[PDB]
C-alpha cells in the first residue's frame, strides 16, 4: 504494497 | 526512514506546504517532522494522488504537491530525494 506503508517506511 | 533524533525536530513550513497542511486540517504554524511527514501522507491519500497498481508512485504535476516540490512525479522509495524537497520548503526553527 500500500501507499500507506510506503509511506511509513518513508517516515 | 528519517532519524529518531530527526523526528522531533521543530520546523516551520514556508507558505506554500503550510497551505497545503492547513488544506488537510493541520493548525499550526510550527511543527516536529514527524508531524509534516504524517500531515503530507495524508494529503496524497485524501487527493488520491498515488497510482493503484503501484502504490509507490505519485503524480502531482497538476497538483499543489508539484508546485511546492517542483516536480511532475517521484517515486515515494526516493527517501533522499522527498527528504531534500521536504527541507526546501521549510526553516528549522533555530538554525
Amino acid at each position: 504494497t500500500s501507499f500507506x506503508e510506503y509511506w511509513a517506511l518513508l517516515l | 526512514q528519517i532519524p529518531a533524533s530527526e523526528q522531533e525536530t521543530l520546523v516551520r513550513p514556508k507558505p506554500l506546504l503550510l497551505k497545503l497542511l492547513k488544506s488537510v486540517g493541520a493548525q499550526k504554524d510550527t511543527y516536529t517532522m514527524k508531524e509534516v511527514l504524517f500531515y503530507l501522507g495524508q494529503y496524497i491519500a485524501t487527493k488520491r494522488l498515488y497510482d493503484e497498481k503501484q502504490q509507490h508512485i505519485v503524480y502531482c504535476s497538476n497538483d499543489l504537491l508539484g508546485d511546492l516540490f517542483g516536480v511532475p512525479s517521484f517515486s515515494v522509495k526516493e527517501h533522499r530525494k522527498i527528504y531534500t524537497m521536504i527541507y526546501r520548503n521549510l526553516v528549522v526553527v533555530n538554525q
